[PDB]
């Protein structure tokens, strides 16, 4: 299309593949994550990038995600070496506060609700954990939830209710939710569609839509349907219903590993194996039952091997970051 | 990607390219000497890797290995192709994009062992593992 996706700063620092950045919510801060079992806080200092602190001895393997809490003042750290560590800052330097444990093999995401009061892992071990956040150092395990039937790659919490989701090694995405007499998280839905490995989900701004990406080179956008909807869609048992309404194919040569739903401007971003990052927008006239979303801009060679992930900056309309297993960290800017 | 440019349009960065490198048989040299690890015989005397059964492009990163197990319901299935990737991980630069699959038809589990060896998360974490590590340089290194 129009639109252009312009590189503004290339950064390393980590040895290795960098698995995952994390803006902070004040977007000025960001943090990334890599096989070299560091995190890295970089700051904007003039129009120069730099790493302020780094993060070393909290992990004893890869380290896959970072995300902050809404808050700012922490920051969750999950690692293949099957714990989740928690940081903060009250001496003036990042510490680790506290390391939940409980899974059996490599945690593979975290996520912190809006309120930043609940904190959501999965692991290679097939479950979802959701932690109630009590204390720096005060935890409590609300649920261990199963119905995943394989490694389970990513979770994200809603952006104003407390409903997770859940991506899959089981080509499937699943929502979490509590049951409102008893308060017992259980499985709300199933998402089925997607032909191999869930990697990515993210929520558009109100939370009715989701993007998932997988290794079967798509994306699709998810509706969720009420029950008592307009459209007729079945809600047999009284549970919100996601369904896809729309299936991005062909543009994509190898695995989707990360989607970016940007709520700013309601761009989406993928990050592709195929080394290349692509920018989409939903059409102007497009159907709320059959959406329409075109690739605006790519960048085919973003990076020089795989891209790992993509995220909008949720202060700076338009600037994207993505890292990759070249070992680099790229801050862009997106005109449409 | 996916689906291919449009049959009217020319990149206009292949334009300006078109204005030594690896070969299947380098690569088969790279692999044939892998051993297997119950038997005393490399890949090639068990006919799990084949020259013919490799396809590489130098200019486009990428090389795709089919192996072909000793039998359906080999056990081993899993092991073998990551000692394919390991060999390969190491040897090939860093830019090549190694896909590694069993010979279509010729094992039992062969969806699943696929997608087990293309999730690089997955491999990964495996060879983290300081056990299986070790027992894949024992396969690897060439007698
Ligand atoms: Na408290």
């Amino acid at each position: 299309g129009r639109g252009r996706l312009i590189l503004e700063h290339t950064l390393q620092g980590h040895k290795g593949r960098i698995w995952g950045v994390a803006w902070h919510p004040k977007g000025n801060v960001f943090a990334s994550c890599g096989e070299d079992k560091a995190i890295r806080i970089w700051s904007l200092t003039g129009n120069t990038w730099s790493t302020k602190t780094i993060l070393s001895d909290g992990h004893k393997r890869t380290i896959r995600e970072i995300r902050w809490s809404p808050c700012g003042q922490y920051l969750a750290s999950a690692s293949f070496d099957a714990t989740t560590a928690i940081w903060s800052k009250s001496s003036g330097e990042f510490e680790c506060n506290a390391t939940l444990e409980g899974h059996e093999n490599e945690v593979k995401s975290v996520s912190w609700s809006r309120s930043g009061g609940l904190l959501a892992t999965c692991s290679r071990d097939k479950s979802v954990w959701i932690w109630e956040v009590a204390g720096d150092d005060e935890f409590e395990c609300a649920a261990v939830l199963n119905p995943h039937t394989q490694d389970v790659k990513r979770v994200v919490w809603h952006p104003t209710k407390d409903i997770l989701a859940s991506a899959s090694y089981d080509n499937t995405i699943k929502m979490f939710a509590e049951e409102p007499i008893d308060n017992d998280w259980d499985c709300t839905a199933t998402l089925t569609s997607h032909t191999s490995t869930v990697w990515g989900i993210d929520f558009d701004a109100d939370g009715e839509r989701l993007v998932s990406c997988s290794d079967d080179t798509t994306i699709k956008i998810w509706r969720a349907y009420h029950p008592g909807n307009t459209a007729g869609v079945a809600t047999p048992d009284q549970q919100t219903v996601w369904k896809c309404v729309c299936t991005v194919s062909g543009q994509h040569s190898r695995a989707i590993y990360d989607v970016s739903w940007c709520k700013l401007t309601g761009l989406i971003a993928t990050a592709c194996g195929d080394d290349g990052i692509r920018i989409f927008k939903e059409s102007s006239d497009s159907k709320p039952d059959e959406p329409t979303f075109e690739q605006i801009t790519a960048e085919e060679g973003a990076h020089d091997q795989d891209v790992n992930s993509v995220q909008w900056n949720p202060v700076v309309a338009g600037q994207l970051i993505s890292c990759s297993d070249d070992g680099t960290i790229k801050i862009w800017k997106v005109t449409e | 990607g996916g689906r291919p440019t449009e049959i009217e349009n020319i990149n206009p960065n292949v334009y300006d390219r078109i204005k030594d490198p690896f070969d299947k048989r380098e690569i088969f040299d790279l692999i044939r000497n892998i051993n297997d690890p119950e038997h005393p015989l490399t890949l090639e005397e068990l006919h799990v890797v084949q020259e013919d059964l490799i396809r590489i492009n130098d200019s486009q990163n990428s090389v795709h290995i089919s192996f072909t197990p000793t039998i359906p319901h080999c056990s081993m299935a899993t092991l073998i192709g990551l000692s394919i990737r390991v060999k390969l991980l190491r040897s090939l630069p860093p830019r090549f994009k190694v896909t590694v699959e069993i010979t279509p038809g010729t094992h039992a589990s062969e969806l699943a062992v696929n997608k087990q060896l293309a999730d690089k998360e997955r491999v990964a974490a495996a060879l983290e593992n300081n056990h299986l590590a070790e027992v894949i340089n024992q396969c690897i290194a060439a007698k």
